[PDB]
């Protein structure tokens, strides 16, 4: 009813509790396009609707914040998603980006190569990714779980994210992984989100909120992807541009959250309580350094 | 004693009748800002549009050296404002005009600094 005036739609709680088997996806409006304002690209409108939805959750925001972004280049040689993120965040925040082919950008610093050659010395407050492999198009057997760059991402999170931060990572019908669903059970809340401007595709973003460092609940990953395909097959959604015309309240808010250093064996029920409600960060506070590996031959 | 000169070369190409450079990056905003030339966040009024800075610089896009003692770039990492009747060639507009150093407006399209 009122759905066409929001920025998008999220997956309801009673669909998460069932036990279904996997089938093929078949959408009623599979090939349609939407009507955009006079001079605007499809990739600028998609990133604006995702930041409007994150304004309704309980994120942490300290003095001197740190952010990193994977898969950032286009087939024409520039970077439209990096320019929307710099408009949203507070003045003085530090930002770094990366990809496999060459391009030019507005960030503070940039690196070129395959994602498995990157290393850093410090820890981070928020993480974003849009990667996708072209030979996934060439379908010739049953639909099973995939590896590749998904194996690098699971290990970076367990080793370099601060207690109290957040993430968002992109998927489709044939591009997915079973150990990433199992790790959503180590945060305080989770979901999956679809934008109103690309509603005729099987794409979505997977989101985790306030990190704790051990399991709260047990989850089987093969069963939970079959529950996601059953919701999309029985509930159709209609294309819309309404929310792009009102920008009087876009920028993110300034809470001044606190930061400490602590050692295992000083974690109380008191302490865990504050992490869950969005009001404490735990890490070191020195200074930032990065690099990339090179092979020599012939 | 020899060196390349690309700034004179785009001018001669345009006068003979070639098509201008495309794919510059445009943003969404309210149109009730202050109107100055180069800023830290978008500031257009009811007679202008706003763009991302690196994609409008001739040296960044051609892959060449910046003409400076310390090769320093004035646009990368900020936002720039352009008048609506000239918005089909943003690269050429910035090469040809100059900024006033006391009020911050473009000379000829905003500076009123004489009674
Ligand atoms: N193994 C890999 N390592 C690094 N980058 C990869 C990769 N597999 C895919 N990519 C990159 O993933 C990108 C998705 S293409 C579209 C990205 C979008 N224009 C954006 O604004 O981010 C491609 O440019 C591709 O180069
Ligand atoms: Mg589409
Ligand atoms: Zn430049
Ligand atoms: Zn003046």
């Amino acid at each position: 009813s009122s759905q066409a005036w929001q920025p998008g739609v999220a997956m309801p709680n009673l669909y998460k509790m069932q036990r279904m088997l996997l089938e093929k996806c078949d959408l009623q409006n599979y090939g349609d396009s939407a009507t955009l304002p006079k001079g605007i690209m499809m990739n600028v409108a998609k990133y604006t609707q995702l930041c409007q939805y994150l304004n309704t959750l309980t994120l942490a925001v300290p003095y001197n914040m740190r952010v990193i972004h994977f898969g950032a280049g286009s087939d024409k040689g520039v970077a439209p998603g990096t320019a929307v993120l710099r408009q949203w965040l507070p003045t003085g925040t530090l930002l770094v980006d990366s990809d496999l082919n060459d391009f030019v950008s507005d960030a503070d610093s940039t690196l070129i190569g395959d994602c498995a050659t990157v290393h850093t010395a410090n820890k981070w407050d928020l993480i974003i990714s849009d990667m996708y492999d072209p030979k996934t198009k060439n379908v010739t057997k049953e639909n099973d779980s995939k590896e590749g760059f998904f194996t690098y991402i699971c290990g970076f999170i367990q080793q370099k994210l601060a207690l109290g931060g957040s993430v968002a990572i992109k998927i489709t019908e044939h591009s997915w992984n079973a150990d990433l669903y199992k790790l959503m059970g180590h945060f305080a809340w989770w979901t999956a989100f679809v934008t109103n401007v690309n509603a005729s595709s099987s794409e979505a973003f997977l989101i985790g909120c306030n990190y704790l460092g051990k399991p709260r609940e047990q989850i089987d990953g093969y069963v939970m992807h079959a529950n996601y395909i059953f919701w999309r097959n029985t509930n159709p959604i209609q294309l819309s541009s309404y929310s792009l015309f009102d920008m009087s309240k876009f920028p993110l808010k300034l809470r001044g959250t606190a930061v400490m250093s602590l050692k295992e064996g000083q974690i109380n029920d008191m302490i865990l309580s504050l992490l869950s409600k969005g009001r404490l960060i735990i890490r070191e506070n020195n200074r930032v350094v990065i690099s990339s590996d090179v092979l020599v031959n012939n | 004693a020899f060196a390349v000169d690309a700034a004179k070369a785009y001018k001669d190409y345009l006068a003979s009748g070639g098509q201008p450079i495309t794919n510059c990056v445009k943003m969404l905003c309210t149109h009730t800002g202050t109107g100055q030339a180069i800023t830290v966040t978008p500031e257009a009024n009811m007679d202008q549009e706003s763009f991302g800075g690196a994609s409008c610089c001739l040296y960044c896009r051609c892959h060449i050296d910046h003409p400076n003692p310390k090769g320093f770039c004035d646009l990368k990492g900020k936002y720039v404002q352009i008048p609506t009747t000239c918005a089909n060639d943003p690269v050429g507009f910035t090469l040809r005009n100059t900024v006033c150093t006391v009020c911050g407006m473009w000379k000829g399209y905003g500076c009123s600094c004489d009674q």
